[PDB]
């Protein structure tokens, strides 16, 4: 017939085809009580600052500025020198930067090589 | 206008702390997913789904339309990956497997035989441009002082 | 399975009062209260005639709007582009570069006046 | 584009589903309800909207669609849409 | 908050026959195959047993992924339209009319009028709607976003300015 | 002696209308009328320079004001007056003065629709010294302002965030072509120490590997070849007036005309022209295998431009630069109908834009009825009409040469294709029963309407032959050859409309459509934009925070040096500073002080 939709990281699963969706139970049906119910609170205060007469102000998100500061400020203090940090760090580090050493050097030394006996052509190279 | 307490701190190592980091994130105690420790600086923020925002539900009622995301609720650490303008990880009608199989093969069956239509080329029955003037040698930039070998061409 | 009496009664006061909102949206005959400002004598004789709506009398008003944007379009711009070239481009050498016409066998040159000889006879190719 | 008045909209539904076989084309009525006033049921609202969504270009919301089952309170929602104001 | 099984079968036909309509084009081939669809839907209405119901979903969507048309149909005004959100370029928020100039107020004068006296009922009415809503919210906030009415007379019902002043979906 | 006067005057007067906005002085309402008559006394002036060039052939270089005395570099304006710059200029101010008619039919309602005019008179501006440029700075002027322009032009509505998509998205191909034109930049003032075009012909490059595939990626990039092609589909995104002028018939054929403008140093290298038959055989197969089961009503027309796109870059391909400028003309005629008509039908249609909902318009709007048939017609290469002496004489040019093998078979078979989709927008959107919404708002009686679609009507119709007949032969006349593939420019669209026919009644045949996985390829625009547009695009941003910004700058780089002295004075200064106090410790101290540097490292000594 169809064999399936195989999900990725780029390609996500739908609810529609969401096998747990269809699963319903009572554990988790007290569960998705409490999502709306944390949703409504935080659309009642929200809507209370945002139709407030006297507002004038910006109506700061914590969330907001705890993403902030998990993006910005964060990283170190929860910072660890484990091992794989280091592999990603110099993978990522001086990695490239040797990496076009070999590429960059070794241009440089085969054009040198080839224009000190002539080679290479500057018959109307000049604009250096 | 904040205080210091609801803020990202360390990653968290109890239960407790635990419940604790999740309602510093306004989310409940069970679906609080703080970011594995390997080894980078994520602390407790919390780990959302790696959904982009074109996935939530246009109907439903959001405070940034534009972002389709409410306010307060927490909000994924790579907002920005997942926003409409940038990269969207909305589900596809076919599979991602078959997805690249078919591009890959597309462009594979181009390539590897364009190799054997250049090397098969097609053309019609005919000869060299005969041309005068020692195939224009003069015009075609040339050297007119030294003398051309002679490239000519009889009637057939 | 439907409104719960409660939405409906909340949605109607929202209704109304939605009523009145754009009931007050609209603009009455006065605004725009277009405040005064001071008006050129050019469009004063424009009115003047234009009243009586006839062909003529608007083509004219037509003729002189094509008239007028040229000058100020196509005649002033020609005014400093020929300025241009001809007297400080063209003053400057190898600015203004032209291609010399294609002389073919046969043609005259109106300085030197020596015709180009005619090519010799065609393999006389008929079909 | 002219706009859709009140009358022009409950005239414009009231065609659409006197056209409708399954109710009465003498029985319709503006507060007439669907399942009950009319005999339907909930899997006949569903074809009732999108032949509402139809000749009027635009989608209802499926969360407001369930709720969406009665012919006065059908223009209620659609001038509401449009804030189309005689 | 839930989508139970009576709306889930409900949007799953929605997106079934409007998938179908995509296909078919045709009015005369559209129609045949959403009567087909209409009665392939309720041949079995009589299923009681819900685990078969629930079953009953799984053969509805996987092949609608399969059978949904991959270039599926969306008219202009819904998510996925042409003419989504297209409109916002227009669409300024109503608190920037204060802002105007006394020139710019003096430039509509009956709206500015008619403008303050909407900004009166908002201010001596915010009170009575907050206090009417702390008095009706059940402890630990609301259980539930919808919105209480308007439980006495003259009182709007809570939270109504911006759903009301809302702008124009058409503004220019 | 006037030929350079003319010309010039034809690109200073189409600005005046941008700096008498910028004053502010047009009270709206009289300046979209004010900017078309001056496009069009633009026009009317570019005609005589044109009747000028037949009559002899002179083409002049305009080198006016110099730049720069860079050293030897000797940057100046230039603009060079050649058969390419001087009759491409009337053929792109008769489509922008017939659709800058169209644009006020449509936008109405618009509350900007002065600075919509004023943006397209400041495109027109940035196209046209790009036509008309002698140094490749200008090129550069060109080639940069017509994209800048384009992110503001179909990001029109800031609105919608998927206009800024497409925006972001046509800027950053447009952004990934002129990385060769930078290349070519480089190589030509390093090697032929000149920026000028006719310099470098001149210098004669016979082996100009680098430069010339730079320059053929700057052209994939403006024309939307592969690699590089979705960003025309998605232009679609803004105004139609946007999609109708800017990437159905100028900017996308810019690209192409980059080749052309370089096509005396081209053909030195046998090897560059053998990716240029690769590239645009390639996209004309795929452009339109999308055009033929897509739906949107400009995404059929969109994916038909870039086919011809990369059908005409493939005569300068196989040496044929002037026979590529040939079918410039008559592609910006014909498919700006093609786009206006759909347009038009848009507004009509309550701005629906799925054929699923057209049909039943062939009788209701006759004149937008016999517009698009004719319209496809040239587009389907109907004999003795504009797109036949063009389309069809091509292929009679790239059959009968030395060419890749198969390369020749995709514009045979895109050809058969070309005219696929044309069937298919006629039958659905015309053809058929009235599938619109029931409320008929539908109308085209416009004046508006009916002088735009009829300025370019008589020129889909007639210009075919004022264009042929006039212009100098310049090129060798294909005058021998066998009967079937001379007659297969006209055959192959034979089965064109016939096997589409049929496939287009099948709709009509009552019997459920099984989707097809070859289907199911072309909707997804050939599975490209699903692709590319979320792979690369991820992971090199993502790169760009978990090891770009949180792993290396804001962790390792600030750990590295930074920190770590930081912390090496922090670590034990403690123990400097943390002393007990005890005299017997200090004291015992200056003991040991006294002993090493006595007796143990011996200053003394
Ligand atoms: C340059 C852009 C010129 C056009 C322009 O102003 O566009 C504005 C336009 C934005 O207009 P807008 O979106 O309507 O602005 C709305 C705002 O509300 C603001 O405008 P507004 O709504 O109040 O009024 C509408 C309109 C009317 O204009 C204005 O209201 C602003 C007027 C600006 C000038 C103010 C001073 C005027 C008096 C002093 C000068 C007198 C002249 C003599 C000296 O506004 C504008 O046009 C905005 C102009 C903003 C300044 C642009 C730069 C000015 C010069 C510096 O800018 C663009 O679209 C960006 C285009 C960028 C360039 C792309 C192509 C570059 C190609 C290379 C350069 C050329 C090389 C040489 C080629 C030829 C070789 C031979
Ligand atoms: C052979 C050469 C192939 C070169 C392919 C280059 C293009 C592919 C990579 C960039 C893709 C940019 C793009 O268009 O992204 C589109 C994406 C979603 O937009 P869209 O595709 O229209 O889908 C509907 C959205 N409502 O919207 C976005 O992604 C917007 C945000 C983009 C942010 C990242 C920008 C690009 C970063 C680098 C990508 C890789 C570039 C590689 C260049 C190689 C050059 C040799
Ligand atoms: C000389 C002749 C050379 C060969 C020419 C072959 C093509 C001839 C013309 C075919 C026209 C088909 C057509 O117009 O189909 C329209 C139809 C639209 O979609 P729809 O109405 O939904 O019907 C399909 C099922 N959904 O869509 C379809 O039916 C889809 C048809 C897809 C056909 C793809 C053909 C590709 C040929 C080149 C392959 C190259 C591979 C390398
Ligand atoms: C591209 C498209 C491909 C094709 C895609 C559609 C699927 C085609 C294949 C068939 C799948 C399936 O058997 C039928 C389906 O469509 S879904 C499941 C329906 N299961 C029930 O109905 C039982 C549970 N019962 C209720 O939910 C209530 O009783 C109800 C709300 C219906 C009362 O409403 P009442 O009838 O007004």
């Amino acid at each position: 017939s169809f064999p399936k939709y195989k999900p990725s990281r780029l390609a996500t699963l739908p609810a529609t085809l969401d096998p747990a969706e269809y699963d319903i139970s009572p554990e988790t049906r007290k569960a998705q009580a409490e999502r709306l119910a944390i949703r409504s609170r935080l659309k009642r205060e929200y809507l209370l600052q945002y139709n407030d007469p006297n507002r004038l102000g910006v109506i700061e998100d914590p969330a907001l500025i705890r993403w902030t500061y998990a993006r910005s400020a964060n990283i170190y203090p929860n910072f660890r020198p484990t091992p794989k940090t280091s592999l990603l760090g110099a993978l990522f580090g001086i990695g490239p930067l040797f990496f076009w050493y070999y590429v960059f050097k070794t241009d440089r030394d085969k054009k040198e090589k080839l224009i000190q006996e002539g080679k290479l052509d500057q018959t109307f190279n000049i604009s250096y | 206008h904040v205080t210091k307490d609801m803020f990202p701190g360390p990653y968290p190592k109890t239960p407790e702390e635990r419940a604790a980091a999740a309602k510093k994130y306004n989310m409940r105690v069970e679906d609080y997913e703080p970011y594995p420790d390997d080894g980078m600086g994520y602390g407790d923020y919390p780990k959302l789904p790696d959904r982009s925002q074109q996935e939530r539900d246009p109907w439903y009622d959001w405070d940034h339309p534009d972002l389709r995301l409410n306010w307060g609720e927490p909000i994924h650490w790579d907002l920005d990956m997942y926003i409409r303008n940038r990269v969207d990880t909305s589900p596809t009608p076919v599979s991602w497997n078959t997805m690249c199989k078919h591009l890959s093969g597309f462009v594979a069956f181009m390539l590897f035989m364009f190799w054997v239509g250049e090397i098969y080329p097609s053309y019609q029955p005919v000869g060299p441009k005969q041309y005068p003037y020692n195939d224009l040698y003069l015009e075609r930039g040339g050297d007119p002082t030294k003398e051309p070998e002679p490239v000519v061409h009889y009637e057939i | 399975s439907g409104y719960t009496p409660d939405e409906k009664l909340r949605l109607q006061q929202l209704r109304e009062l939605r009523r009145r909102w754009l009931k007050d949206q609209e603009l009455s005959p006065r605004e725009p209260v277009l405040p005064p400002r001071r008006v050129w004598p050019m469009e004063q004789f424009w009115n003047k005639f234009l009243q009586d709506g006839a062909p003529w009398k608007n083509v004219i008003y037509k003729t002189y709007r094509h008239s007028i944007f040229a000058v100020t379009h196509v005649l002033i711009p020609v005014w400093i582009i020929h300025y241009y070239l001809k007297y400080h481009v063209t003053a400057k050498p190898y600015t203004v570069v032209e291609r010399k016409p294609r002389i073919f066998p046969g043609d005259t040159i109106l300085e030197t006046g020596e015709v180009i000889p005619l090519m010799k006879e065609f393999p006389d190719q008929h079909h | 584009a002219p706009p859709l008045t009140l009358e022009a909209i409950k005239d414009r539904v009231l065609y659409v589903l006197k056209l409708y076989d399954k109710i009465d084309p003498e029985k319709l009525s503006v507060n007439s309800h669907f399942m009950k006033d009319l005999g339907l049921d909930s899997l006949d609202q569903v074809e009732i909207i999108m032949a509402m969504e139809d000749e009027f270009g635009f989608e209802i919301p499926d969360i407001d669609a369930e709720k969406l089952m009665c012919p006065q309170e059908i223009v209620d929602y659609i001038a509401d849409k449009k804030d189309v104001y005689e | 908050a839930y989508l139970t099984h009576q709306q889930k079968v409900l949007r799953l036909y929605k997106r079934a026959l409007r998938h179908l309509e995509s296909w078919c084009v045709h009015r005369d081939k559209y129609r045949y195959f959403a009567c087909l669809m209409r009665a392939r839907f309720d041949e079995h209405k009589n299923e009681k047993d819900m685990v078969k119901a629930t079953q009953l979903l799984r053969q509805a969507e996987e092949e609608f992924w399969y059978g949904q048309h991959p270039q599926p149909y969306i008219f202009p005004e819904s998510p996925g339209g042409t003419s989504y959100e297209r409109y916002e370029c227009y669409k300024v928020p109503e608190w920037c009319l204060d802002d105007w100039h006394p020139s710019e107020k003096a430039m509509y004068p009956d709206y500015f009028a008619k403008r303050e006296q909407w900004k009166r009922l908002r201010r001596e009415s915010w009170e009575r709607e907050v206090k009417q809503l702390q008095e009706e919210t059940p402890p630990g906030g609301p259980r539930t976003e919808a919105l209480p009415p308007a439980r006495k007379e003259g009182d709007l019902p809570p939270l109504w300015w911006h759903i009301v002043t809302r702008p124009r979906e058409r503004p220019m | 002696n006037p030929f350079a006067s003319l010309t010039l005057t034809t690109l200073i007067i189409l600005t005046i209308p941008i700096m008498m906005s910028n004053s502010n002085i047009y009270k709206t309402n009289l300046y979209p009328n004010y900017v078309k008559t001056t496009v069009s006394y633009a026009f009317t002036l570019s005609l005589v320079p044109l009747l000028m060039f037949m009559h002899t052939g002179q083409e002049m270089i305009i080198s006016n004001w110099h730049w720069m005395t860079l050293q030897t570099v000797e940057l100046s304006l230039s603009f060079k007056m050649d058969y390419f710059s001087v009759m491409f200029i009337p053929v792109a101010l008769f489509v922008t003065w017939s659709i800058m008619e169209f644009s006020m039919w449509y936008m109405h309602s618009d509350p900007f629709i002065n600075r919509f005019f004023k943006y397209l008179v400041l495109f027109l501006i940035t196209m046209m010294i790009l036509v008309t440029a002698n140094n490749l700075f200008q090129l550069f002027i060109g080639w940069e302002g017509v994209g800048i322009m384009s992110f503001l032009l179909i990001g029109w509505w800031h609105g919608r965030t998927d206009a800024n998509t497409a925006a972001l998205q046509a800027i950053l191909y447009n952004r990934i072509g002129d990385i060769g034109f930078v290349l070519s930049m480089a190589w030509f003032l390093t090697h032929s120490n000149a920026w000028d075009l006719q310099q470098i012909f001149m210098l004669n490059n016979e082996c100009p590997n680098m430069p010339l595939i730079g320059l053929l990626l700057a052209a994939a990039g403006k024309s939307a070849q592969f690699g590089l092609h979705p960003w025309l589909p998605s232009a679609m995104e803004g105004p139609t007036p946007v999609s109708a002028l800017l990437h159905s018939s100028t900017m996308v054929v810019a690209g192409v005309f980059l080749l052309i403008r370089f096509y005396p140093l081209m053909e030195t290298n046998k090897l560059v022209q053998t990716m240029t038959l690769c590239l645009g055989a390639i996209t004309t197969l795929f452009t339109a295998l999308c055009a033929i089961t897509q739906n949107d009503i400009k995404k059929i027309v969109a994916f038909s431009t870039s086919s011809q796109l990369g059908l005409m870059m493939v005569t300068i391909g196989i040496n044929q630069p002037h026979l590529a400028f040939l079918h410039i003309c008559m592609h910006a005629f014909f498919k700006a109908m093609l786009f206006m008509c759909s347009g038009s039908i848009i507004h009509s249609l309550n701005d629906e834009q799925d054929i699923r909902k057209m049909g039943g318009l062939y009788k209701a709007m006759p004149f937008t009825t016999t517009a698009l048939i004719i319209g496809s017609l040239a587009l389907t290469g109907m004999p003795y009409l504009t797109g036949f002496y063009s389309k069809d004489l091509i292929i009679e040019a790239v059959n009968m040469s030395y060419t890749n093998a198969w390369a020749l078979l995709m514009t045979l078979i895109a050809t058969s294709l070309t005219a696929a989709y044309s069937t298919r927008i006629i039958f659905f959107a015309f053809l058929g029963k009235p599938r619109f919404p029931p409320l008929v708002l539908i109308n085209e009686n416009n004046p508006l309407l009916i002088n735009s679609i009829k300025r370019l009507l008589i020129g889909s119709i007639f210009a075919g032959f004022i264009i042929s007949n006039n212009i100098p032969p310049m090129t060798v006349p294909n005058t021998t050859m066998p009967l079937y593939m001379k007659m297969t420019a006209l055959i192959v669209t034979i089965m064109g409309f016939m096997l589409a026919l049929e496939l287009n009644n099948t709709t009509y045949y009552l019997k459920f459509k099984y989707p097809s996985q070859t289907y199911k390829f072309s909707n997804m625009l050939g599975y490209y934009p699903s692709i590319m547009h979320r792979l690369p695009t991820y992971h090199n941003l993502s790169m760009s925070q978990k090891s770009a910004s949180s792993l290396l700058d804001l962790i390792w780089l600030e750990t590295i040096l930074p920190k770590t002295t930081s912390f090496i004075q922090m670590k034990m200064s403690i123990m400097v500073s943390n002393q007990k106090g005890l005299i017997k410790l200090y004291f015992l101290s200056f003991l040991i002080t006294i002993m090493i540097s006595m007796t143990l490292f011996n200053y003394h000594e």
